[PDB]
């Protein structure tokens, strides 16, 4: 092929990568249906903040995919105890992630696997949302969906309690953690099971009413909880600002419908405000 | 999104005479690779078209009676798949009922309609040893029919824009009182663009539209007001001429469209099989 | 420096769609179908079936090859 194999890079149950001169090479039921996906959805989406889908190539029923070489994720970092998180730095990942998310939105694709390891950053310090084997459209009505899609510490209320139908609220949600991942350096709500997941929420921000979230009750797989007070955002957070924390509240809102979308999220004071997002080339380097 | 999609910058082609070279093209090539690897069997480019609808309407047949229900979102991706395989390959070299097939299994998978492999080639009318053969062919061209639609899966189809222009109609449109008389025509002249290029050469926005007022016209209802008014168009006659042309054109191709004969289906059939059984 | 929204531009080659949140005052919604109280626990609403509805029916329709 066109493609000399220099490195290594991961394995799993789905597909392994390695680095190849510089790109990034992920290889009676026929083409795996995760490649087919990723491919058909990231041929029609072209953003800086969303990875892109080079080339694609492969044998038989086997299929190669080729992306560009990306240098590290956002789970590296928040993981990584030299690094220091300045606000700026936090802002400017917010800012690419939600970016990308807003150009997804807008082509009505859901990421539905949000989180810190799917977030990659290259050597420019420029963010792009990855991992697209789970993504799917969303605002047919004719199309159900599945409520076990997300990883469980970054999967919404609404998704726990099986919601077939949902919308760009499963992705804000999973970017609320992501903030909270980087705020607190480890991750917001470790749920052992969806049930512990569940309490973990109501126990952090509290017990949704029906003022909070008019139809919750309706949900096939809806379970009443303890009245939880929940703990106040700020004590939680305790370094952040009170736009951040709006962000914040907009972002963990238990009504999906009325969950920040990433356009409004872009437009909240928080991100315009100084200190302004850290240039790419400043970026902390793991 | 269609404005951004692969299928306009790639698989939107200006002319029937642009999709004619590239047929010919095709056809070019297998006859100097089969001359160059070892003649009255070989095929004509439009014994090729004729072909190639015959076995589009043999899907269409096969998509129809799917179990369980196919979404016309898959049919219609499977069609269009069949349409840009066959643009640049000629079925000579690969047989369409395998390729036809194919193109609804990669359609099933690509729009997410979750079929089982077993399920699927249940619905083919033979024997299980003979549903097993075409299982393990379609496996086998499953790759080569992905590489021949250059990794463009995303098939962009008229129904949600016309589901859109139907919404704006009852919206905006108070004149055409009831638009939901202008769905049951304007779905068949849909079927009857389907039949031809047209998904080759317009958007389906377009194709929608046309459809709708061609189904219009049928019921004696002019809406060029709506194309003026409320499409703004006459604050751009430059637009609106264009889009009327468009239109045109696309009721141009349904009106010349020619239904493959029984019996040159039959006789193109010998000599596509005695093809296959060559080289 | 500091960060200003400013909204994607994106060429759809066809008629402005009205914006999401405005379909409903004018109209629009009257002709979709109604999210169940379960959608809209979920977070879908009719809204957002109109808008692609519409945003499809616009896209690329004034378009030329
Ligand atoms: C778009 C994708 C294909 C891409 C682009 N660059 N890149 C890199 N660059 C190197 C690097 C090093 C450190 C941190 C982030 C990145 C790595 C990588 N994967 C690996 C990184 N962490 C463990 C493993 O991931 C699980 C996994 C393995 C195999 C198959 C599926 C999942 N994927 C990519």
């Amino acid at each position: 092929k066109r493609y000399e194999k220099l490195d290594f890079l991961g394995e799993g149950q789905f597909a392994t990568v390695y680095k190849a001169r510089i790109v990034a090479i992920k290889k009676k039921d026929g083409i795996n249906r995760t490649a087919l996906r990723e491919i058909k959805l990231l041929q029609e989406l072209s953003h800086p903040n969303i990875i892109g889908l080079l080339d694609a190539f492969g044998h038989k029923s086997n299929i190669s995919l080729v992306f560009d070489f990306m240098e590290t994720d956002l789970e590296v970092i928040i993981k990584d105890n030299s690094l220091v998180l300045t606000p700026s730095h936090i802002k400017a990942y917010m800012l690419m992630t939600l970016q990308g998310l807003e150009y997804l939105h807008q082509h009505w694709i859901l990421h539905r696997d949000l989180k810190p390891n799917n977030l990659l950053l290259d050597e420019n310090g420029v963010l792009k949302l990855a991992d697209f084997g789970l993504a799917k459209s969303f605002g047919s009505p004719n199309r159900a969906y599945t409520h076990q899609v997300v990883t469980r510490w970054y999967r919404a209320p609404e998704l726990l309690f099986g919601a077939r139908m949902y919308g760009v609220g499963v992705d804000m949600w999973a970017v609320g953690c992501i903030l909270a991942e980087l705020l607190l350096r480890v991750p917001f709500l470790p749920g052992d099971s969806d049930l512990d997941q569940l309490t973990r929420i109501f126990e952090t921000l509290g017990t949704p009413t029906e003022e909070q979230w008019p139809d919750m009750c309706s949900l096939p797989d809806y379970v009443t909880f303890k009245s939880f007070p929940g703990i106040p955002l700020h004590h939680i957070f305790s370094a952040a600002g009170d736009d951040l924390l709006d962000l914040i509240q907009g972002l963990f809102l238990f009504n999906p419908c009325a969950r920040i979308t990433a356009t409004q999220a872009l437009k909240m004071k928080y991100f315009s405000n100084r200190p302004g997002p850290t240039p790419g080339c400043q970026l902390p380097r793991p | 999104m269609y404005h951004n999609s692969s299928q306009k910058r790639h698989w939107t082609f200006s002319s029937e005479e642009q999709l004619a070279r590239l047929r010919a093209d095709a056809n070019r090539k297998f006859r100097c690779k089969a001359v160059a690897n070892g003649d009255p069997v070989f095929l004509e480019p439009h014994e090729e078209m004729t072909l190639c609808k015959y076995y589009e309407k043999r899907l269409l047949e096969f998509c129809s009676v799917f179990k369980p229900a196919m979404p016309r979102s898959v049919v219609g991706t499977a069609c269009m798949y069949f349409k840009r395989f066959y643009l640049n390959n000629s079925v000579m070299e690969y047989h369409p009922r395998i390729i036809m097939l194919t193109c609804a299994f990669l359609a099933c998978k690509v729009d997410e309609f979750n079929v089982s492999s077993p399920q699927f080639v249940g619905n083919l009318r033979e024997s299980p040893l003979g549903q097993e053969k075409a299982l393990e062919q379609i496996l086998e061209y499953e790759l080569l029919l992905i590489q021949q639609l250059n990794f463009h899966l995303i098939v962009h189809n008229p129904y949600r824009p016309f589901e859109g222009f139907l919404i704006d109609l009852k919206t905006r449109y108070p004149i055409l009182e009831n638009p939901e008389i202008l769905r049951k025509t304007a779905d068949d002249f849909l079927n009857r663009i389907a039949l031809t290029d047209a998904y080759l050469l317009y958007t389906p926005s377009q194709i929608a539209l046309t459809a709708i007022l061609s189904s219009a016209s049928r019921a004696g209802i002019t809406m060029e007001s709506y194309l003026s008014e409320s499409l703004m168009l006459k604050e751009n006659r430059t637009c609106l001429s264009q889009l009327l042309d468009i239109m045109k054109s696309m009721r141009n191709l349904v009106k010349k469209y020619e239904p493959p004969r029984s019996e040159e289906v039959a006789v193109l059939k010998q000599k596509l099989e005695r093809c296959h059984s060559a080289e | 420096a500091l960060y200003e929204y400013q909204p994607l531009q994106i060429e759809t080659y066809g008629p402005h769609v009205p914006e999401l949140e405005m379909l409903g005052r004018l109209g629009y919604l009257n002709h979709v179908r109604a999210a169940s109280p379960q959608d809209l626990a979920g977070g879908y609403t009719s809204s957002l079936a109109c808008h692609r509805a519409l945003q499809d029916a616009f896209s690329g329709l004034f378009w030329q090859p």
